[PDB]
């Protein structure tokens, strides 16, 4: 039916189980450092030269 | 009406961003380090800057 | 001219220093950096700002 009340058509019921779905860190751990971006780069300055 | 090419009314220089210079592929001829991007003239840093 | 007016070898020409200690009060901030004049080379105290 329609409806989700409780009733005699609503008794006929299947339900397949819900679709399977990992989530996960990526590996090597790609993508959680930024890299190769100008926007935001990173530095290993010696601290007298800057 | 004007022509900025011969009367000097130029009004688009506002629209560049980078100007890298190459002498035969060599090392750039900004000089050694004199600027503080590495390796080229960096104007109109406009979408991100540290 | 050309003899002994400016350097040959690699130099920066702009310099940015990161505050090596910074304390921020309620109504302050103390920042203190450390001057590097390599050798061979003079800064003019006038071209430095925060």
């Amino acid at each position: 039916g329609t409806s989700d009340n409780s009733s005699e058509i609503n008794l006929v019921q299947q339900s397949m189980p819900n679709r399977p779905n990992y989530i996960g860190f990526r590996d090597n751990f790609v993508g959680l450092m930024y890299y190769n971006s100008t926007g935001n780069m990173g530095v290993l300055a010696g601290q007298a030269s800057q | 009406g004007s022509i900025p090419y011969l009367d000097g009314t130029f009004y688009l220089n506002h629209t560049f961003k980078k100007v890298s210079i190459m002498f035969d592929s060599s090392v750039s001829w900004p000089g050694n380090d004199r600027l503080l991007t590495p390796n080229e003239f960096e104007i109109k840093r406009s979408v991100d800057g540290e | 001219p050309t003899h002994d007016v400016t350097t040959d070898r690699s130099q920066r020409l702009t310099l940015r220093f990161v505050p090596v200690d910074r304390e921020a009060t309620t109504y302050l901030y103390k920042a203190r950096f450390t001057l590097a004049v390599g050798d061979n080379r003079v800064l003019d105290m006038a071209s430095t700002y925060f």
